[PDB]
RNA sequence: GCCGGCUAAGAUCAAGUGUAGUAUCUGUUCUUAUCAGUUUAAUAUCUGAUUCCUCGAGGA
């Protein structure tokens, strides 16, 4: 017996999400990735519907995607860490649309392993420098140049290792053109192995530790490390530079915090509650993703909770110094996987499961009577809001996903003579059985 | 404070594994229960003998080498390929966990 | 009819028989790899494809020589089951089903992902196409490898080698190479591009649209 | 003392020489070369930028893996520089 | 006491004539050291050891790696001898040794980190206005240095207040040689400082001094050469001084703003390119005219660059720059001027590539015929080098006259053989193609006349001419006088110069691989019997191509000569297998494999056979690489037999020979191999069930290679069943059976995958015996270390204790 | 041994087992539909599932033994 | 290997020969015995202690 495989349908769950102008023109485009797919999405501001461009098979697990750009070009690039043993920076040609592979480096054996770095993928925010990590004590840097035909150099990569440690989210910091810096979620896990008591588990924290490149010495080291007040999820790099002061956002358990190396204190705000809430009250409520808008005359980021509350984040700042975060409610959507705050006013929902959104952001500004929260108000007890239709997003566009299927039936229950595909998917309140036909409508 | 066979064999669901050193392992409880596992052929059975590996007994005296019937039933053009092709059967294997030792061929 | 497979969360299967007159469930056969099945599906009296948590697809078969009437070797049955097929499809594959996709078409294996993919596996008839696709895809994985690093054959033998599949997602690639590249391939396989895309559509239309 | 190097390898090529031009440096195979051997910095460095990685004799031609060693995935590993201690 | 730190501290000595493991051991110890020392004493001793007139290169590397480290450590306490280590590492940045620059700036750039700023500018601050001009630059370099290790805005200010001193214009041209010296060694990373620098530099292109406007224009040409292709807007308040300039200087500084210009101009738009490319333009024309060989070379580089923009359009070009330039540069003074002879035939190729072939190609093609060879060779360099990179599409019918007559009175009028002509005519002839049907009996006619006699210099260079000229001599529908070459080519073959042989085989060889066997004059049942004495010389170009003619004669030929000659022929070839060249190797590979197939299987492996039986070891192994040879041209359903009756013979030595060219067989068929594992499974049987060991560990090597050849083709069965075979000899105590079990085990890893090999690791994992323990858990860590992601779906089930948890539930979950 | 996660004659169980909870809990942050798998299993967002198996990194199986 | 045994089933300590490497040969001895410790999967090994009979002697 042998076998030919044929893909008929492919995969519609997005798993990571970035945007740019990786056409080299002024209309942004987005890049998602499947599972095993890579696919570029080109939103029309005329009309408000997602085009697809370009979608390749890649044969691997994409497990990290970021978008960087070199000083003084116009074209985005994109970073790929996988579960190969390599890291990989591909260019979309607009002409022959494809997209071709720039650079690869080979660093490890292949799977998605411990030790072996892909899982978790930083950029320098002005694009001289990308670290690639593990899970586990492995950490590489290279040095990303141009030479004077206007192509990407690539170096040989700095070993940032350090035994028993374990990471939970890196990104880069921005800096006005210093020598580049990265963000680590870490903890060490040493003390734990050797106590068996049991309390060396406990009375463990996570660090923030800040990891230097000199590119004058081309070494990486390690500067400053601080423990952190509870364990948090992912990190927001914050816009630095003469836009904004430079630090990172920590997102954690019923909290989020501000914290620069400096002379700056710590700023913590709580997170918000919906009044009257029905879940059970032991639970507590963390960050799911986030999406930064960049404006050269302010900035703001959107933050989405696991009920699907997004707040619009705002930062009091001084001459240097953050003196207040607030706080607002924003919209309620399905939860997201990624967000992606487009120019032209767009947001775009990638969700977890089921359809894709992708919403017109209609008031800008905030001319609005509902309160608005701050680290600087004083409770003993958390804030409270009322979550209410849209009022800041319009609907423009959905897109069809049968992620996740569960049950599936192929069967003529009408009497058509073919035969018809009876799907049982979805999850939680958006499940639906949907009927599948081979046909245009 | 190091079990006995009986007293070992009384604590795991299964007895007829358990031998004369497995009492001797540093976690017997481990060491029976992976020697329980749906799979997992065992060990060659020749660790302990004092006779590297070679018998050097049973009369293995005998035929060097009989090619197949196939073998036998220029030199021979692509007709005689069809016949090699034609005649060419699977030949006796053994599955998964038959390990070959020193006795197991008389 | 005569027959029961039963599929355990950590072991693949197991064949059991019911004794009608005696009134008794025996087992009779069972696999030699742990499976975590997730989905199960009959394709004859004897032959068993199933599915897996990690994102395989496998065809097990009884060998000619098993004996229905049973009244270790391995801790486990007497007689074994035969492994004939393994795939890694890279999704978790949730339902499998034998069915005619298109009328007057052929049978093929429709698979579901939880990805929201859907997928065919179907069987040739002739040595000369197998030939044919095998040397497509060989001579595709080095020509035209996977764009993020990842080796072809390395990663459809992700948990278990491959076993008599071809992957036809990497075939009908050909069709999107440039025409240099197009040329250097088809000059291998003693043929045109034209015709290579004809021998691509044919199996596809044949089963699926 | 015939042991590897096993540093991170770099963007540097490995160079072979008129000895050992055929040769793959792990299994000492001259059947079907298949991947690019990449060594560290230390190892391309001043006086040893263009060195047999064998031997270390004056480099000819690149270095190889063989496609057996290509296979098994032993091209992951540090720079495969012959060092002695 | 002192020279106790002095006497513990001969640490350096421990290093520099030391072991590797006590090299590291003792730089962590005076690492951990060097605070407590103190920087002077290890300094008063390291700088004399790194100013050692004689010291090596990488013994200087280890000492720049130990400054390196002990300057880490102590950092504020380095600062009273800042000073002293500048004399004696200023030098070091202009010297000629590119890894000595290296090492100072990085010794540089550690020592300006572990002090301040301030620091380095008050040491630095009192020779900026130095006389001597020696220190000038150095102080400039090490200036550039430390801004490029501690910043660019940090040095801004002082830079700033540097370049704007009224008392001395020294210090005014050495800031501004700094920031020069800054955008040399920085490059492309310049481009977000760029305006800051325009504007600290911009006021020098008006000084009353002309040394600081000489150094300001080299200066912001240093600037747009790292900003490329980048950065126009930053560069504006200079356009109208540099032109003003151009327009109202004459000679070094007109030169120095020439370059300048001459690096902005690619950096402009269509518009701003094709204007200023006119004013600099009328410039350049007007000095055309100059007798300085430096403004000649300046010229030339301005003219290149600017013609290669967009602004500029070959109209204007062939309108205003082709007349002047070549009535002013084409004259055989150009020629013996060895300096700018490689740029002029560079601007000229450049210069086609833009205006197109055939305008430049006339202008100089009437110039081949000349009485100096000096302008001959370089006409000739620039036609093939044009020809090379456009072709000769547009090239009609009286250029197409012309260039033929003048390369062929060139290829006559050759005193010296020269790779020149011989590349001219080569390509010249390829480009033309088909399109030289007369001129072809007028090369044959020219060939033959220089192949004649003359030396052998010139037989050698015209036999080159022949082997890369055949294909189109041949392509045309011409076959007589081809035949007559062919001829005088094998009367040529009896040279005392091996150098010479090699180029009368080549054209051989080329001519019978491009004309065909039928219908062609010269027979090979005459070439090969007086070809074959030749394979036995000893030089590598002599034996490369005999070894390439016979086996093209033996692959379209073969028909010509009796098998037995042919028998001869290849077991002569059997001892070329051991060659020190690759390229011998290969050609006898393939002229073996041409013979194989041509006389056919059964004869040559009969011989084969024979000859592994007796013989000593490199010729028994040359002999297997044949039969692997053989199997693989000629499918192995013709070898295998014969060879599997050959273990029959009850003789160890014989068996083993067997064995290993098994062994050598699958791992050359690889892929092949796969409908032939169930014919040598019995005989590996047999072979893992003797005592002898030499039997087994050849055996798992066969197993080794056969598992990594048949890979994704379905082969499970035979490999599962071997593997019983293979695995009772983990127990083995000689190493070498034990490297070749181990060999075979992770060959199966990938083969058979590492379930089943987990499944043979389990009950030995925790063995009660030391022994087994040992074996199992090298084996188990070689099966983690490679696919570590397949096992977490393999591993069995593990129950909990009292105390800890171990079944892993998520795995449990039930959709 | 150098690599994290090999063994020799004196590993004992404890530490074999949390050597394969953890690579399996690596492995399931990996693998994109395993994820999925278990988040559509127990209801929850696939944030917070990555975010529980982070935390169960650090000590899976319990404390030691003695 | 032959019809349980005939001491070709093992270890060891000195010397010779020789190889790139494995090795090959001679003298030997083999506790015939007990206890304690080390150690070995268990042996092993090592570390210490421990008048009577016969015909000037031998054995225990
Ligand atoms: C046990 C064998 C010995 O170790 C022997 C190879 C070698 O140790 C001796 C020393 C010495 C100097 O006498 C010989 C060394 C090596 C050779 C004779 C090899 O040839 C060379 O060096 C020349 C050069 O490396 C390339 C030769 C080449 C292409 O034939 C090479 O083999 C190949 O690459 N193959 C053989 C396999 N073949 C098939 C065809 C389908 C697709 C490609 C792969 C499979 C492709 C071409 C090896 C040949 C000689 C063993
Ligand atoms: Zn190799
Ligand atoms: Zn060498
Ligand atoms: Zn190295």
């Amino acid at each position: 017996m042998f076998l030919y495989n044929l893909t008929l349908q492919r995969a519609t769950g997005i798993s990571f999400a970035i945007h740019g102008n990786f056409s080299g023109t002024k209309q942004q485009e987005i890049v998602v990735s499947r599972g095993k797919i890579l696919e570029l999405l080109r939103p029309d501001p005329n009309t408000g519907k997602v085009h697809t461009l370009l979608t390749v098979e890649v044969f691997g697990v994409i497990r990290s995607l970021m978008a960087f750009r070199l000083t003084g070009g116009t074209k985005d690039y994109i970073v790929v860490g996988s579960d190969s043993g390599r890291i990989v920076i591909l260019e979309y040609q607009p002409s022959k649309n494809m997209f071709e592979k720039i650079h690869q480096e080979t660093f490890g054996k292949s799977g998605c392993r411990r030790i072996v770095p892909g899982q978790f993928l930083a950029v320098d925010p002005k694009g001289r420098a990308v670290m690639i990590s593990a899970i586990e004590k492995q950490k590489l840097v290279y040095i990303l140049n141009r030479d004077a035909a206007a192509r990407l150099t690539i170096s040989s990569p700095l070993e940032a290792h350090k035994a028993n440690t374990l990471v939970y989210h890196v990104v880069g910091v921005d800096v006005g053109f210093e020598n580049p810096m990265f963000a680590c979620l870490e903890m060490d896990y040493e003390e734990a192995d050797n106590d068996p008591t049991g309390e060396a588990a406990a009375n463990t924290q996570q660090t923030l530790t800040f990891y230097e490149l000199d590119l004058g010495l081309n070494h990486v080291v390690r500067k400053y490390s601080e423990p952190l007040e509870e364990h948090g999820n992912f990190l927001i790099t914050v816009p630095g530079g003469s836009d904004g002061p430079s630090g990172v956002l920590i997102c954690s358990e019923n909290y989020i915090t501000y914290k620069n190396f400096g002379d700056q204190p710590d700023i913590r705000c709580p997170i918000p509650r919906r009044r009257n809430d029905l879940d059970d009250p032991e639970r507590g409520m963390i960050f799911v993703c986030s999406a930064t808008h960049k404006t050269k005359s302010m900035f703001f980021f959107l933050a989405q909770t696991e009920q699907g509350d997004i707040f619009k984040i705002t930062l009091e700042t001084d001459e240097d110094m953050v003196t207040e975060i607030r706080l607002k409610y924003f919209d309620t959507v399905p939860v997201a996987a990624a967000m992606c705050v487009l120019k032209t006013g767009f947001l775009f929902v990638a969700s977890e499961f089921g359809n894709h959104y992708l919403y017109q952001i209609a008031h800008l500004g905030d001319d609005d009577e509902e309160p608005e929260f701050s680290s600087a108000m004083p409770l003993e007890d958390t804030f409270f809001f009322q979550p209410r239709p849209l009022k800041n997003l319009v609907l423009v566009d959905e897109l069809d996903s049968l992620s996740p299927i569960l049950f599936c039936q192929i069967a003529d229950l009408a009497n058509e003579d073919t035969p018809q595909l009876y799907v049982a998917c979805g999850r939680g309140p958006r499940s639906s059985l949907r009927v599948l036909r081979h046909g245009l409508e | 404070n190091r079990f006995t066979v009986a007293e070992l064999k009384q604590l795991v669901a299964r007895p007829d594994v358990v031998e004369m050193h497995d009492v001797t392992a540093q976690d017997p409880k481990l060491l029976v229960h992976l020697k329980a596992t749906r799979n997992s052929v065992p060990v060659p059975r020749h660790w302990c003998f004092k006779r590297k590996y070679l018998q050097g007994k049973r009369g293995i005296e005998k035929p060097p080498f009989e090619l197949p019937d196939f073998i036998k039933r220029d030199i021979d053009y692509q007709k005689l390929h069809d016949a090699f092709f034609k005649w060419q059967t699977k030949p006796k294997l053994t599955i998964h966990g038959d390990l070959y030792y020193e006795g197991k061929e008389f | 009819g005569h027959r029961v497979i039963v599929s355990d969360v950590q072991e693949s299967f197991i064949w059991v028989r019911y004794k009608r007159n005696e009134n008794q469930l025996i087992i009779f056969a069972d696999d030699t790899y742990p499976r975590w099945v997730t989905t199960a599906s009959l394709l004859d009296y004897d032959t068993v494809a199933g599915a897996d948590k990690f994102g395989n697809i496998c065809v097990v078969r009884l060998p000619p020589n098993t004996n229905d009437e049973v009244d270790g070797l391995l801790n486990g049955a007497s007689q074994k089951a035969e492994v004939i097929m393994n795939y890694h499809v890279g999704e978790t594959v949730l339902s499998l089903q034998k069915t005619t996709l298109i009328p007057g078409g052929s049978e093929s294996l429709v698979y579901t992902t939880l990805s929201g993919g859907i997928g065919i596996l179907v069987p040739f008839t002739s040595h000369e196409d197998h030939d044919f696709f095998q040397h497509v895809e060989m001579h595709l994985r080095s020509e035209h490898p996977p764009l993020c690093g990842r080796d072809h054959l390395s990663f459809r033998s992700y948990y278990f080698p491959v076993k008599n599949v071809i992957d036809g997602d990497l075939c009908e690639q050909f069709n999107s190479m440039e025409p240099n590249k197009q040329k250097n391939v088809s000059e291998e396989l003693d043929r045109t591009p034209p015709e290579v895309s004809k021998k691509l559509e044919d199996i596809r239309t044949r089963y699926a649209f | 003392d015939l042991i590897f190097c096993r540093k991170q390898a770099g963007v540097a090529i490995g160079r072979l020489c008129e000895k050992c031009d055929g040769k793959c440096v792990i299994c000492d195979s001259y059947v079907r070369p298949c991947t690019l051997v990449r060594i560290c910095d230390e190892c391309n460095y001043g006086s040893y930028q263009g060195r047999c990685v064998i031997c270390g004799g004056p480099g000819v031609s690149d270095a190889y893996y063989c496609k057996e060693c290509t296979i098994q995935e032993k091209d992951r590993d540090g720079c495969p520089k012959i060092v002695n201690l | 006491e002192e020279q106790k730190e002095r006497k513990i501290m001969k640490l350096l000595l421990k290093i520099k004539n030391g072991t590797p493991p006590m090299r590291k051991a003792a730089l962590r110890q005076i690492t951990d050291k060097a605070r407590e020392f103190g920087a002077g004493p290890l300094f008063n001793q390291i700088l004399p050891l790194l100013m050692s007139p004689t010291l090596e290169d990488q013994e200087r590397h280890l000492l720049v790696k130990v400054i390196d480290r002990i300057l880490y450590k102590l950092d504020d306490l380095v600062r009273p001898y800042v000073h002293k280590i500048l004399v004696v590492i200023e030098p070091l940045l202009i010297d000629e040794d590119y890894y000595a620059r290296v090492e100072g700036r990085e010794i540089i750039s550690n020592l300006a980190k572990a002090a301040g700023l301030a620091t380095m500018i008050s040491t630095m601050r009192p020779d900026i206005d130095n006389m001597d001009e020696y220190v000038r630059n150095t102080t400039a370099r090490a200036f550039a240095v430390v801004a490029s290790a501690l910043g660019i805005p940090s040095l801004l200010p002082f830079l700033k207040a540097v370049c704007k001193s009224k008392k001395s214009w020294q210090a005014r041209h050495t800031g501004i040689k700094i920031v020069q010296q800054i955008a040399i060694l920085m490059g492309c990373a310049i481009l977000p400082h760029l305006r800051s620098l325009v504007e600290i530099i911009e006021h020098g292109l008006v000084d009353e001094q002309q040394k600081v406007r000489t150094i300001s224009a080299l200066a912001i040409a240093a600037l747009a050469e790292a900003a490329t292709p980048y950065g126009i807007e930053s560069f504006d308040s200079v356009l109208k001084p540099l032109w003003k300039g151009i327009r109202q200087h004459r000679g070094k500084g007109l030169a120095a703003f020439l370059k300048a210009i001459g690096y902005l101009i690619p950096l402009m738009d269509a518009e701003y390119a094709n204007y200023y490319t006119r004013e600099v333009m009328l410039i350049l024309i007007r000095e055309f005219q100059s007798p300085d060989e430096e403004m000649k070379k300046i010229v030339l580089k301005v003219v290149k660059q600017c013609c290669g923009t967009d602004g500029v359009e070959a109209n204007y070009i062939k309108t205003e720059i082709l007349p002047p330039f070549f009535k002013h540069f084409w004259q055989h003074r150009m020629a013996l001027d060895r300096r700018n002879y490689r740029q002029l035939v560079d601007t000229t190729v450049e210069l086609a590539n833009k205006v197109g072939a055939a305008e430049i190609i006339s202008r100089i093609v009437d110039d081949l015929k000349d009485e100096a060879e000096q302008y001959r060779k370089m006409v000739m360099e620039t036609i093939e080098k044009i020809m090379g990179n456009l072709g000769a599409a547009d090239i009609d019918h009286k250029l197409e006259e012309q260039l033929i007559d003048g390369i062929l009175y060139a290829f006559q009028e050759q005193t010296t053989e020269d790779s020149v002509m011989l590349n001219g005519f080569g390509t010249v002839v390829n480009a033309l193609g088909k399109r030289v049907k007369p001129y072809l009996p007028q090369i044959c006619g020219t060939v033959l006349w220089r192949l004649n006699n003359k030396s052998a210099k010139v037989r050698q260079q015209a036999a080159d001419l022949i082997s890369r000229t055949a294909v189109v001599m041949k392509t045309c529908q011409e076959e007589k006088l081809m035949g007559h070459l062919g001829v005088v080519l094998y009367e040529y073959l009896g040279e005392e110069y091996p150098e010479v042989l090699g180029s009368i085989l080549g054209a051989l060889k080329a001519i019978v691989n491009v004309i065909g066997m039928h219908k062609m004059t010269p027979p090979i049942k005459d070439l090969l019997p007086r070809l074959t004495p030749i394979l036995k010389n000893r030089h590598e170009k002599v034996q490369e191509n005999c070894i390439d003619l016979v086996g093209r004669i033996a692959d379209r030929g073969a028909e010509y000569v009796s098998a037995r000659e042919w028998m001869r022929i290849c077991f002569e070839l059997l001892e070329l297998l051991k060659a020190h060249k690759k390229a011998i190797r290969r050609a006898t590979v393939n002229t073996f494999g041409y013979i194989a197939k041509a006389i056919g299987p059964h004869d040559v492996l009969a011989t084969l056979l024979n000859n592994l039986k007796v013989q000593e070891r490199q010729n028994r192994v040359c002999t297997t690489v044949a039969i692997a040879i053989v199997a693989e041209t000629c499918s192995p359903f013709t070898v295998l037999p014969a060879l599997m009756n050959e273990y029959r013979v009850p003789e160890l030595n014989v068996q083993n020979g067997v064995l290993k060219s098994l062994s050598f067989l699958f791992e050359y068929i690889g892929e092949m191999g796969k409908d032939y594992i169930y014919a040598v499974t019995p005989l590996l049987e047999d072979a893992l069930m003797d005592r002898d060991l030499v039997h087994r560990q050849t055996a798992s090597a066969v197993v080794q290679h056969m598992s990594l050849g048949v890979y994704g083709f379905g082969c499970e069965d035979s490999l599962n069943h071997l593997l019983n075979y293979v695995w009772p000899n983990v127990f083995e105590t000689s190493p070498h059976v034990i490297q070749a079990v181990m060999g075979a085990l992770e060959g199966l890893r990938v083969a058979i995958g590492p379930c089943r090999m987990l499944q043979y690791c389990l009950q030995g994992l925790f063995h009660p015996a030391r022994k087994v323990r040992d074996v199992y858990w090298k084996i188990y860590n070689s099966i983690y270390i490679g696919s570590q992601d397949a096992l977490i779906a393999h591993y069995p089930r593990i129950y909990n204790d009292d105390k800890n948890t171990y079944i892993r539930y998520e795995l449990d979950y039930i959709l | 041994s150098k690599y994290i996660g090999t063994g020799h004659a004196d590993t004992t169980k404890w530490e074999w087992l949390v050597n394969q909870h953890r690579d399996s809990y690596c492995s399931y942050m990996g693998h994109f539909d395993l994820l999925n798998y278990f988040a559509i299993a127990e209801n929850e967002s696939k944030a917070r599932v990555r975010f529980n198996l982070m935390e169960k990194m650090l000590q899976p199986c319990g404390p030691p033994a003695d």
